[PDB]
DNA sequence: TGCATCCGTGAGTAAAG
DNA sequence: TATAATGGGAGCTGTCACGGATGCA
């Protein structure tokens, strides 16, 4: 029913390691990575493709997919080919294959054994914009990174090194996903520094700070205008389905008018403008009207240069400019006489 | 009642900061985020039925 | 519960492989497989261990359900249900009628049952879920965008957890979360808790809610405006 | 032509992809500084269309002479902006997901087709029990595994990965 | 004293009323059987016999040894329209619904 | 609303009133030319300021929104003709 | 005539309203005691009797 | 006051929690410049 | 073949808000 | 990037009637 209860149960299935089992699993992981290095040395294959093949066989045919970094599409055919090229090795060479397989199995069991630590850390990051489960999964990603980077030779328990990458992944996800308008990680850091600074200023000032006080407390390079611009850029959107009034009757978005689509008055005024422009252009000859329509973009949407209109009509650019000028002059005279286009100039 | 709810949220934040942090230097000012209480009261007075 | 088979020469199967009775384990084919199980090559002990287990295909989720639905031969089922319609017990006739109704709906329509399972999820045009600047420079936006963002974050993290070979508990959790993300996108509130925005008890407004009710599309904007 | 009927039917993944003009790959809406849509996000003009009539995102093509042209620099068609109300996109899922309408609208159409009760369809769909598609000659608790059988997690692990235990 | 808008709704939805009257599934003649503790009514055809057991204080619209039509009311109260439909047919139910609605 | 220079709501029951009168054309005006037939409302305003009779309306935009919101639920909704051949109410603007 | 850079967005009297102006309040960013929400340069209020 | 149980250290301070709206003389409030009134609510009394 | 029991769903219009 | 850290909190409640699916005896 409750998905977090279900995941907590599945987590409570795998038992917690003893120091010996932890050291053993970590050791097998390290030696398996070394063995994949050695198998790349021998076979001259790609270390990542080798790792993917060993992983594919350890997990089963249940999961097989194309990996982004690999140059070849990872399907059971090619994994069988590579597994056969591996199985045709001498004993002291083929030994590294068993090493790598056991290392991958240890990797899986180490992650599964330490899945509870992720939960016990992530429970303290709720309410920052991410679901509990979302935090748990991002922490599990951190746990996978920790497993792949751990060094058992340092004699540190695994929890210590894993907590670092777990916090890292949780905080990266909070910084990368919480906002509907995405903000770069460094800008989120600056925004939260501003928040904490203003909260300290209010906790010492007995009131909310002004922009200038926050600029003071922020140091050099910070003035009131920059605090204001940072607060402006940090503003989060609001829901169009926000309730208005105390019934379930109206949404906030219902009062927002559409500025994009033209109003019927706008469309009609554009139509009357085009028709009056054709009216005034019919008082010119066909050539001066066509030159004006070409030079202003009413024919094909774009404005032509004098050289293009002159090449189209077969005249010099000075002549096409002169007939454009006389067309404009006739239009100015007709407009002064009839005043049929003034009101459209707003 | 709304004050009590804001206080409960403030206390959750307080314990959150108590678990971590340099426990040599932790003042009351370093543990109290007044924002949840402020928000609860502001909500009651602006958008309550 | 395993079966031991020591070896003296080059072994032919590696750790993790699935073994059936009659499979060659090691020593050029001399030592072979007795029971069904999974191969644990022990180089310390120089024995090829086999822990008894079947290669059983048992899945979870909409992937399993989609497989089964693809596997339905509709005419065959129609025949079985017609035979069931001749049964004395009224309950069995009733159930076979209720099932045969769905079967014949799919048959006469030309819709594949598996289509009730989504592989590609459609995305509404952006103007129908706007992101608009209200008078004064702030932004207002539809809830569908946050539902789609939940969906896309969880789907992307699933693709990465797969590409990075994650354990089964984790992939299972991700897949559960993905199904629930889709469910909230389409009919938020229907199963389980309704998805809310942070710092608010208000349920987000999904596609079903846009379609139905007093304020739904039909009654609010199509049968009257 | 004149509209006379309106049909409604299920849509295949191929049909849904036929509607889509692009896959939405990033959970991002618009850029916090430019206030322009992000690439491969929910508002991308490459997918859904131009924001301004007959004008691509960068600005290379800005009149009606270009119609249907897809800009090479930014990839936005030059048509009317009204199309941002009509052009679908799609999300390609890693794992298929059930359309809740066909699950929770009792009696469930899926669960009726497969003779699966509401509880069983819930348990399989939200990852609480396995279901067998091939037993590969498995045997559980003295009876062989029949297809479409509901195994708990303990049972599936005992069958697929064998029995064992460790004692201190 | 009426039932009003709830009665109209109970009719338009064809809901089996709470204070439902009992009707005869067949024709026949009536034979009452009333112990001081229990009460029943029997409708007897020329080869058939139906038994309608009902609580003690129910008001009867029937006199002993009378000839009742199939679907005729025996108890007082509102007739179940679906029982009327099975016993007496569509025209009977149409008459009943129209008249009962018009009463309000 | 008056503050938004808004229009009156002609709701479900007002529609029933127009139906019971058999004012098919008055009703169709309410549903298209006066509310959300974009081309229709523009063309009506232009015809009236020119002195012409108002044009025959076309599809209300909210029905197009309904079609697209059903597509968003993986339901294919298809306007057909009497020959059961699809009709495009989107005028090609959303078919590749 | 060149098209001016700006456009008329003035606050006019809505339909069916009006009267006699009796108060104007003006607040500007950079003025003593005054701080508006981020972004706004100035706020003007007119009271009509 | 903060107290570490083992250390015995006791640090004390008066912290600022924000503002509480005051009620005017006539029993009303002033929230964001507009007078508001909190309406008493009737409910089932606790008990058995 | 019959009942109790549970889950889902709907519960007036316009106005202002 | 390294002390060790390993299973969560919030429910929140004066209808109501029906219809249809599930559950028992
Ligand atoms: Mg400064
Ligand atoms: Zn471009």
């Amino acid at each position: 029913s409750d998905p977090v209860r279900q995941y907590l149960h599945e987590i409570g299935q795998v038992p917690l390691l003893t120091l010996e089992e932890e050291v053993e699993l970590a050791r097998k992981v390290e030696e398996g990575m070394e063995a994949i290095k050695k198998l790349s040395e021998i076979t001259g294959l790609d270390p990542d493709l080798i790792r993917e093949v060993v992983r594919a066989k350890i997990l089963g045919s249940a999961r097989v997919r194309h990996i982004p970094g690999l140059k070849e599409t990872l399907d059971p055919k090619t994994v069988e080919e590579i597994d056969q090229k591996l199985k045709s090795l001498p004993k002291e060479h083929k030994r590294y294959l068993h090493i790598a397989r056991e290392g991958e199995a240890a990797r899986q069991h180490l992650i599964e054994a330490n899945l509870r630590l992720v939960v016990s850390i992530a429970k303290k990051y709720t309410g920052r914009g991410l679901s509990f489960l979302d935090l748990i999964q991002e922490g599990n990603q951190g746990l996978i990174r920790a497993v792949e980077k751990f060094e058992y030779k340092r004699r540190f328990k695994f929890s210590t090194y894993a907590t670092w990458w777990i916090r890292q992944a949780i905080n990266r996800a909070i910084a990368d996903q919480a906002r509907t308008i995405r903000i770069p990680v460094h800008m989120v850091e600056t925004i939260n520094k501003l928040s904490r600074t203003a909260r300290q200023l209010q906790q010492e000032l007995g009131r909310e700070p002004t922009y200038e006080e926050i600029a003071e407390a922020m140091g050099p390079g910070w003035d009131a205008k920059r605090v204001e611009e940072t607060l402006k850029i940090a503003q989060e959107p609001v829901s169009l389905e926000t309730p208005i009034g105390d019934e379930k009757d109206s949404f906030y978005g219902d009062f927002i008018p559409d500025e994009h689509l033209p109003s019927p008055v706008d469309a009609a005024t554009q139509s009357l403008l085009s028709e009056e422009l054709e009216k005034a252009l019919s008082k010119l000859s066909e050539r001066e009207a066509m030159v004006l329509k070409l030079r202003k973009g009413l024919i094909d949407g774009r404005e032509h240069t004098l050289e293009e209109v002159g090449a189209f009509f077969g005249v010099t650019r000075e002549r096409i400019r002169q007939i454009e000028n006389k067309a404009l002059r006739k239009l100015k005279y007709h407009e002064s006489r009839t005043r049929k286009l003034r009101d459209f100039l707003d | 009642d709304q004050f009590r709810v804001g206080l409960a949220r403030l206390a959750r934040g307080v314990r959150e900061r108590m678990l971590m942090g340099s426990e040599d230097s932790l003042t009351p000012a370093k543990l109290v985020n007044s924002r949840p209480l402020e928000a609860a009261i502001r909500e009651f007075f602006s958008r309550s039925q | 519960k395993a079966r031991v088979y020591p070896f003296e020469d080059d072994v032919e199967v590696s750790t993790g492989d699935r073994v059936a009775p009659g499979d060659v384990l090691a020593d050029g084919g001399k030592v072979k497989s007795d029971v069904y199980g999974r191969v644990e090559v022990d180089l310390v002990r120089n024995v090829v261990r086999v822990v008894e287990s079947y290669d059983i295909d048992a899945r979870m989720g909409a992937e399993a359900i989609q497989q089964l639905l693809k596997e339905l031969d509709l005419e065959a089922l129609e025949k079985e249900l017609l035979e069931e319609m001749k049964h004395p017990s009224r309950a069995r006739r009733a159930k076979a009628r209720k099932r045969l109704e769905v079967v014949r709906a799919f048959l006469d329509s030309g819709n594949r049952p598996e289509w009730m399972i989504l592989e590609a999820v459609p995305v509404l045009p952006p103007d129908l879920r706007p992101m608009v600047q209200v008078d004064g420079g702030r932004f207002a936006t539809s809830d569908l965008n946050d539902l789609y963002r939940r969906l896309i974050n969880r789907n992307n993290r699933l693709k990465k957890l797969l590409a990075q070979g994650a354990p089964e508990i984790i992939i299972r959790n991700e897949k559960r979360m993905l199904q629930e993300a889709v469910d909230a996108l389409l009919d938020n509130g229907r199963r389980g808790a309704p998805v809310t925005n942070p710092g608010s008890d208000r349920p987000l407004r999904s596609l079903t809610d846009i379609l139905s009710g007093k304020q739904g599309r039909f009654r609010q904007n199509l049968l009257g405006k | 032509k004149e509209v006379r009927k309106v049909r409604i039917a299920l849509a295949s993944p191929e049909k849904i992809r036929s509607w889509s003009y692009g896959e939405v790959e990033k959970p991002e809406t618009i850029n916090y500084r430019t206030l322009k849509p992000e690439r491969d996000g929910l508002f991308d003009e490459r997918i859904f269309g131009p924001i301004k009539d007959y004008e691509c995102a960068c600005g290379k093509y800005k009149r009606q002479r270009f119609e249907g042209k897809v800009c090479e620099r930014c990839g936005v068609e030059v048509t009317k902006s009204i199309v941002r109300r009509y052009r679908m996109g799609h999300i390609e899922l890693a794992t298929p997901a059930a359309h809740i309408w066909f699950v929770k609208d009792v009696p469930s159409k899926i669960g009726t087709l497969l003779d699966l009760s509401a509880t069983e369809l819930e348990q399989v769909l939200y990852f609480s029990k396995y279901i067998v598609l091939d037993p590969k000659g498995a045997i559980l608790n003295g009876v062989p595994v029949e297809k479409r059988q509901l195994l708990t997690d303990e049972e599936y692990r005992e069958l697929r990965y064998g029995k064992q235990e460790t004692y201190p | 004293i009426t039932q009003g808008l709830p009665r109209v709704i109970e009719l338009f939805e064809a809901r089996r009323p709470k204070a439902k009257a009992v009707i005869s599934e067949i024709d026949g003649v009536v034979r009452i059987e009333e112990t001081e503790e229990k009460l029943s009514v029997f409708v007897e055809s020329e080869g058939f016999s139906k038994e309608y057991k009902l609580p003690k204080e129910a008001r009867l619209l029937v006199k002993d040894g009378d000839y009742v039509e199939a679907g005729q009311p025996l108890t007082r109260g509102a007739i179940d329209p679906h029982q009327l439909l099975e016993a007496k047919g569509p025209e009977a139910v149409e008459r009943y619904l129209v008249e009962e609605i018009q009463k309000v | 609303g008056k503050a938004q220079f808004g229009g009156q709501r002609f709701g479900e029951m007002e529609v029933w009133a127009l139906e019971a009168y058999g004012a098919a054309h008055t009703l169709q005006e309410m549903l298209t030319l006066k509310s959300d037939d974009i081309e229709g409302r523009n063309a009506a305003y232009e015809a009236i300021i020119k002195g012409e009779d108002v044009p025959e309306p076309s599809v209300p935009e909210s029905f197009r929104v309904l079609v697209k919101e059903l597509q968003a639920l993986a339901l294919d909704v298809q306007t057909l003709d009497e020959k059961d051949n699809p009709v495009d109410i989107f005028e090609g603007l959303a078919s590749k | 005539e060149k098209a001016r850079d700006v456009k008329d967005t003035s606050l006019r009297v809505p339909p069916g309203e009006g009267g006699i102006v009796v108060r104007t309040v003006r607040l500007r960013r950079g003025d003593p005691g005054v701080e508006l929400k981020p972004g706004v340069r100035e706020v003007v209020r007119v009271y009509v009797a | 006051q903060l107290i570490h149980k083992d250390t015995g250290l006791i640090k004390e301070d008066e912290v600022f929690l924000g503002h509480i709206p005051l009620m005017t003389e006539d029993g009303s409030f002033i929230i964001n410049g507009a007078d508001r009134v909190i309406v008493s609510q009737i409910h089932r009394s606790p008990g058995v």
